[PDB]
């Protein structure tokens, strides 16, 4: 019985692991089909139904089946990733921690910096019974004991590694052994190291690709509730294609300089708002009919919002939207104000942000 | 151009030693060659510490090398600084 | 200093090793204090010179204003500098820095929350997964599947993986809640 | 073929005018500057279409009252009622505006979605006008160079 | 001179190994130290 169930389970897990990429591809295809179906979408007449209009008629069942299939294949893609790439990440982490423990004693002599979340999380795995499960050297604890036992305390390092003293001598020598039976489940439950899979699921959650696939999961399951959440799956082509990833990473590349440049752009516009709020307020009436003035620079928050929006995205500066200053004693001062706005805000720091991003891409 | 000049300054710092001016690759032939050369052999702050040590030390207790450096320092002769040479290059055939 | 000078000037004689590996500790203690340079000797050769660097002077060097002055001078000489004028600007900066460190001794007379919240969420959300898997219903599931059933059989691990993903979602929500707690 | 069709309609002789662009060396360089970065150019305009489609989805879901485009209020044009029409209005007029979609879309003052629309359109101006358009232009001009 | 098994060569030619090789090759060339190059290569060898 149990032999058969384990064999079928492992065969199907291998099926998913083998077919990870093909399903990764068909999921994107279904995501495209769903968006194409959604493209012919209506609103009907307060009665507001988001109604799917069809010249043929049978699109709505097709969209329902496509959504269900997308969710099923997405779950299967997560299973495939978990059975295909997760062992490699676990092996890399479990080799890194083993070599840090052996060569440097990062959990014995010198404790982690307490800011390395990976280090504090791997503090939990050093005492797990089922250690190098994926790593090939299943004697790293035996070696670190010999290396650091006599100076840092035989028993203290032993209980730090969570290793029993009884097995040491008769492991090399002759002793009794314990076989296993598949049907016997108490032994299986004891051998399932709560701390080890504890740490393993911690590592898997910290992994970025699994987070991406689980976000994809979530977007699909929300797409069931609202059909429009399937449009976020459309960005997966930008993740698949190389140059699209280059374009997307061109923004994060110069992140610090970009953030500081937009902050300086906000600061300069805030100074302009302060100047306008102090002096140039009569010019900020924005009402077509003079009976009810809009008067949008009366409040500093509103005037700064009007210099943030509309002002920056104008193509000629704030003076395009602000009324003409002819016939006023502040005519020359407003000319200088707005010309400096156009030069410093539109010609400059905007070309600078654009240049930063495009140069990062290049 | 200003940003590129800053990057070029950092690049030259990482690719050539300040005093001797020899390329980093010549030392990096051996592992950590440039790091060793710029940290111990030709450290920038080491010359500052040596000048301070000369200033604090009595001239009567100066060694031959110390007196030489002191003399050409007050004569404003900076030839004692290595110029495109190092200990490794000077005794390269003898060292290895 | 004598041992280091001998080791450097004679890098192959094995007999001096015995002394070196007998005296790591003295050399290791004196390593920060020992200063090493190379100069144009009177015999027109490179000569390594060893001197004493005081710990107080090293701290004065490591003080922040000296670091900023060093950064500024390093940028200036590299951006504009002549081969003859380089070594002169360096010594002028050396004298200015010596004065600055002398003044510094006179004047100076004698993330974690975000890490911990994420760790707590990782601990007691996967602990929640362990609690809801601790029911130990495998025997009941084998009573259910008394002869093979492919559908009942696959739905078990399907629900298990679905629950793993839902625990991931609960973890993401917990991290968002913890970050909101930290900020406000 | 263009000549024999020019007999039927005299205006088909204007396509023969492009033969000077085939004769001259630098004109061929300019023409081939487009095909040079063909893959990157196609993918960039595809990404530009995708981003504008997301903006259309957002506007169609929430920002629809602002899309009345009728001079006389008696007969509203209401051009974001249909998703195809609203995406067409974000493809055309929106991209070739010089300041973003907010130039043609009416002012949002006095509305509870005022800040949300500000963020919507400012992000449109940055991501669509300042970015990916300078990118397409740079790809073509850099290929020519 | 040594023996390369055909099964091992097929495992090398499998697609995921190819993708990992491409990623590692890009990483070491874009960022890499002369001492650290040969260490990253052997770490990638063990992972592969
Ligand atoms: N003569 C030199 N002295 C010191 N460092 C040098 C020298 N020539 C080149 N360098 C290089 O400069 C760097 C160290 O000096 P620098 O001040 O430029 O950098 P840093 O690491 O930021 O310094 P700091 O110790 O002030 O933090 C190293 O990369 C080193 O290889
Ligand atoms: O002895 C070993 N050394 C290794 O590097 C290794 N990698 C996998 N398996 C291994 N065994
Ligand atoms: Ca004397
Ligand atoms: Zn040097």
């Amino acid at each position: 019985f149990w032999k058969k169930i384990i064999a079928y389970q492992q065969k199907l897990l291998n099926y998913f692991a083998r077919n990870f990429y093909n399903m990764r591809m068909l999921a994107l295809f279904v995501a495209f089909a769903i968006n194409f179906i959604l493209l012919f979408y209506k609103v009907s007449t307060i009665a507001v139904h988001y109604v799917l209009e069809e010249s043929s008629g049978y699109m709505e069942p097709t969209l329902r089946i496509l959504a269900i299939l997308h969710t099923v294949i997405s779950f299967f893609c997560i299973i495939g990733y978990y059975c295909l790439k997760v062992p490699l990440v676990i092996f890399k982490r479990e080799k890194e921690v083993a070599r840090k423990l052996e060569f440097d004693g990062l959990y014995i002599t010198e404790q982690p910096s307490e800011d390395d979340i990976k280090g504090q999380w791997d503090r939990l795995v050093i005492n797990t019974q089922s250690f190098p499960n994926n790593y090939w050297d299943k004697f790293v604890k035996r070696k670190v004991m010999d290396k650091y036992g006599e100076f840092y305390g035989r028993d203290r390092i032993s209980e730090l590694l969570g290793m029993d003293k009884a097995a040491l001598d008769f492991s090399d020598a002759r002793e009794k052994k314990k076989p296993k039976k598949d049907s016997s489940l108490s032994a299986v439950l004891n051998s399932i190291d709560v701390k080890y899979q504890m740490w393993k699921l911690g590592v898997v959650f910290t992994d970025n690709s699994f987070l991406y696939l689980a976000w994809y999961m979530t977007m699909s399951v929300l797409g069931h509730y609202n059909n429009f959440f399937f449009a976020a799956h459309l960005l997966d082509i930008a993740m698949g294609f190389k140059t699209l990833r280059t374009i997307l990473s061109s923004v994060t590349h110069n992140g610090k300089q970009l953030v500081l440049t937009v902050g300086l752009l906000a600061v300069v516009v805030y100074l302009y708002t302060v100047v306008a709020f102090n002096f140039f307020r009569k010019f900020y009436n924005k009402s077509e009919d003079g009976d009810t003035p809009d008067m949008k620079c009366d409040d500093m928050l509103t005037c700064y919002m009007f210099h943030m929006y509309v002002g920056v995205r104008a193509g000629g500066g704030i003076g395009d939207e602000i009324e003409d200053p002819a016939g006023d004693e502040y005519e020359i001062y407003r000319i200088i104000f707005d010309i400096t706005f156009f030069f410093f805000v539109i010609v400059i720091l905007l070309a600078i942000i654009q240049g930063l991003i495009i140069d990062a891409f290049g | 151009e200003l940003r590129d000049q800053q990057e070029q300054v950092k690049e030259d710092m990482e690719t050539k030693c300040f005093i001797c001016g020899i390329g980093n690759d010549y030392f990096d032939t051996v592992p950590h060659g440039f790091e060793t050369h710029t940290l111990q052999e030709h450290n920038l702050a080491n010359y500052l510490f040596f000048l301070m040590y000369l200033i604090n030390k009595d001239e009567t207790e100066h060694t031959g090398q110390e007196s030489y450096v002191w003399k050409m320092y007050q004569e404003r002769c900076w030839e004692f600084f290595p110029a495109g040479d190092c200990f490794r290059k000077q005794y390269e055939d003898q060292l290895n | 200093v004598l041992l280091t000078n001998l080791s450097e000037h004679m890098p192959n004689d094995t007999r001096l090793q015995t002394f070196l590996e007998l005296a790591e500790s003295v050399l290791n203690y004196f390593q920060p204090f020992l200063g090493r340079i190379e100069i144009m000797g009177s015999a027109k050769r490179i000569e390594r010179v060893y001197f004493e660097i005081s710990e107080s002077s090293r701290t004065q060097w490591e003080k922040p204003q000296v670091k900023e002055s060093k950064r500024q001078f390093i940028f200036d000489v590299v951006n504009e500098g002549g081969e003859k004028e380089k070594m002169e600007l360096f010594v002028n900066f050396c004298e200015d820095t010596i004065f600055e460190m002398q003044l510094a001794a006179q004047i100076s007379e004698s993330s974690i929350l975000t890490v911990r919240s994420a760790l707590f969420a990782l601990r007691y959300n996967i602990l929640t997964l362990m609690r809801m898997l601790s029911l130990k219903s495998l025997k009941k599931q084998m009573k259910k599947v008394k002869k093979m059933t492919v559908k009942d059989m696959v739905t078990a691990f399907f629900s298990s993986y679905w629950s793993i993903f839902m625990t991931l979602l609960h973890f993401v929500a917990s991290v968002f809640r913890g970050f909101f707690r930290i900020i406000c």
